[PDB]
RNA sequence: GAUCGCUAUAAGAUGCACGAGAGCGAAAGCAUUUCACUCAACUGUGUCCAUUAAUCAAGAACGAAAGUUAGGGGAUCGAAGACGAUCAGAUACCGUCGUAGUCCUAACUAUAAACGAUGUCAACCAAGGAUUGGAUGAAA
RNA sequence: UUAAUA
RNA sequence: GACCUUAUAGCUCAGUGGAGAGCACGGGAUUUAUAAUCCCGGUGUCAUCGGUUCGAUUCCGAUUAAGGUCACCA
């Protein structure tokens, strides 16, 4: 019958967080502190070039939606993000291919947004003054 | 299984918003010396204000609060906070203007002591020619002060709940511009954020008087 | 002998600006010298925003965009064909 | 008189030049007239390790081991002084 | 029980977007907002002095960063150092860790592509458009 | 990714 | 002198009851040519004598070389 903790149709909120080493995608609750299920880029591959690839982050995204319904959560909210602390704020290539799989298999998206960290102001970053070479 | 020890509790803001649940929330069930109801004491909800009041005017806030206690799978949130969506923030900073900001500590007349930014923009007028439109130190200084005392005015007599439905109503941001207008040509101003820097007391009977 | 007559930078009556890092290589570059350029976006590419639409749950929720600015040192920007050079005769135009 | 060694010349060359450095700077605070705050006057000398004594003014001061006040002694007073009227005014 | 998510903390450091061929400063340099203490300059002047001026061997203040001495702090980054790659080798570029240092106080050091590679003062000097701060008319 | 010499 | 250990390609090492590795060398390819790179090949008396040995380069003694430790109280 019901699975057991599931509801009925509900809101939860996607945490797609994909650098250009890696995808997460991570379903939380609305307060966030539950997590529904989390799946990562690199659980669908096998070498760790791929971890990135949009390939991978479709498919981490289709498995989140399938037990996200499953589960009674069939509406999402999205929050895209990228690792930008004092690094590249741009979300790598796998963060759109996860938000298009996860519309793609039957979710309503609600609001999206753009919560990759800007900082009001930097600790030194990583490489020198003469920078990657 | 994961989920076999989990339930669902329905959300439920104060009376001072059209909508009133908002969604669900979870929490594994209880144990030998962890009560459930014990265990939402404390979870922040992020809200977008467009779904609390169910218009999308609103969309570009967003509001927080907190589970004080358990009515029977039922939180009974109050206001923790809000805060302006990022991609709104970032859209208001143009380039050849000065910006303006500024943050005030003001103790509601309920007891909760809050703190207030408030962010503006200088405007180019309608014949202006020129493509840069700044102030002098002197300018920015006069309009900080307005705008620091003209807010403290607005919400040291307001209770904090009251106050948060005075921020939706549109007065204080056009007060400001309009009376800032007559040391510089203002066009946006917002209040980005609002804390709890120290929460007021509070009583169950205040609770039930917020909660229907 | 000089290339260029404001040497490269958009420096005058000051003599000291603080550095900007690089978006790319993350190099330590002056704040004028920096090649800076602007980034509106939306945060949904031209193929997924009819997919987003068609499973929506709001009514005529716009779409949000996202905002930054991105500074390049000068090897930084010129390999990657933010800035390309140009001829003696058209490095004079600023426009 | 001396070239560069003022007050520890009475050390002769027996001690190691830093040591002889580092103790020239506390010898001549420590043998130096302050200014007295009860009666604005360059009266005050050090009877002994943290006691001073207004020569010309009959006052007693508790102060650091060789100056009359330190800097964490001077700190320490400002801080209280702002906590104080804070705590007194609401 | 990592990466990830929410919530609370307490220090260090930094001061985004605004931010510019814009401002200030003798140069080095100066960016959270408030309150004080100072300083300089411009404009306005039927205010005062009456040559008091310019440049200046010797001489004197200030002088990025790194470095030294002694306390505090010690988050991030990181000469040395240690690993893993690449390579014919790689003591390097690439990745991980990481001491001194980076930060504040007191004192030394007195050098930079310290550059406008253009000494200081003064006179004359072809066409413009725009800008920062005053004065002064018109236009609310 | 690597690419020394006459 | 007394105890112990080792001896295998041209050089450093592996492994042995029925001789690998590397570097070197030779030929072919790539290159304008060398170096690097790719392909293939030829290299060991298993230090010299005796015995056990089914059969010894291995196991057991001997002769050599090579090292390591000890050689004290007077």
């Amino acid at each position: 019958e019901v699975i057991p903790g599931s509801t009925k149709d509900a809101f939860g909120v996607a945490h797609i967080y994909a650098t250009f080493n890696d995808t997460f995608v991570h379903v939380t609750d609305i307060s966030g502190k539950e997590t529904i299920i989390r799946i990562t880029g690199g659980m669908r591959v096998k070498a760790d070039r791929d971890e990135s690839s949009p390939y991978a982050a479709m498919t981490a995204a289709q498995d989140v939606a399938k037990r996200c319904k499953d589960l009674g959560v069939t509406s999402l909210h999205i929050k895209m993000r990228g690792e930008g602390g004092v690094y590249s704020k741009t979300p790598g290539p796998g963060a759109q291919a996860a938000l298009r799989a996860l519309a793609r298999a039957n979710m309503k998206i609600g609001r999206i947004e753009d919560v990759t960290p800007i900082p009001t102001d930097c600790t030194k970053r990583k490489g020198g003054r003469r920078g990657r070479r | 299984e994961p989920f076999s020890k989990k339930e669902w509790y329905n959300v439920k803001v104060p009376k001072n918003f059209k909508r009133r649940t908002v969604g669900q929330i979870v929490v594994n069930k209880t144990a030998g010396t962890r009560i459930a109801s014990e265990q939402l004491k404390g979870r922040v909800v992020e809200v977008n204000l467009a779904d609390l009041m169910e218009n999308e005017k609103f969309g570009a806030y967003n509001y927080k609060f907190k589970c004080e206690d358990v009515n029977g799978k039922d939180c009974l949130m109050i206001f923790h906070g809000l805060k302006l969506t990022t991609d709104k923030l970032r859209s208001i900073v143009k380039k050849w203007c000065t910006l303006i900001e500024t943050s005030v500590d003001v103790k509601t007349t309920d007891g909760h002591l809050i703190r207030i930014f408030c962010i503006g923009f200088t405007s180019r007028k309608s014949n202006q020619i020129k493509k840069t439109s700044y102030a002098k130190s002197a300018q920015i200084k006069k309009i900080r002060k307005i705008m620091n005392n003209l807010i403290t005015k607005e919400a040291a007599s307001r209770e904090l709940t009251q106050f948060v439905d005075y921020l939706r109503e549109n007065k204080l941001p056009k007060e400001i511009v309009a009376k800032c207008s007559k040391v510089f040509s203002m066009d946006n101003v917002y209040i980005r954020k609002v804390k709890i820097l120290k929460a007021g007391k509070i009583d169950s009977l205040k609770l039930l008087d917020q909660h229907q | 002998t000089s290339k260029r007559r404001n040497n490269g930078r958009s420096k005058k009556g000051r003599g000291h600006t603080q550095n900007v890092r690089c978006s790319h290589c993350g190099r330590c570059v002056p704040k004028d010298k920096a090649i800076k350029r602007y980034q509106i976006k939306n945060i949904v590419e031209a193929a997924a925003v009819r997919d987003i639409s068609d499973n929506s749950a709001l009514t005529k929720y716009k779409l949000p965009k996202t905002y930054m600015k991105l500074e390049y040192c000068v090897s930084c920007g010129i390999h990657g064909r933010v800035v390309r050079v140009r001829s003696r005769t058209d490095r004079r135009n600023r426009l | 008189r001396t070239k560069k060694v003022g007050i520890v010349g009475k050390y002769g060359t027996r001690y190691g030049a830093s040591l002889r450095k580092v103790i020239k700077k506390i010898e001549i605070a420590q043998h130096s007239k302050y200014v007295c705050p009860f009666c604005c006057k360059e009266a005050v000398r050090r009877t002994a390790c943290g006691i001073w004594e207004c020569k010309g003014c009959g006052k007693q001061i508790a102060g650091g081991a060789y100056t009359l006040s330190t800097i964490s002694g001077a700190t320490v007073r400002s801080t209280v002084r702002r906590l104080r009227d804070a705590k007194n005014s609401q």
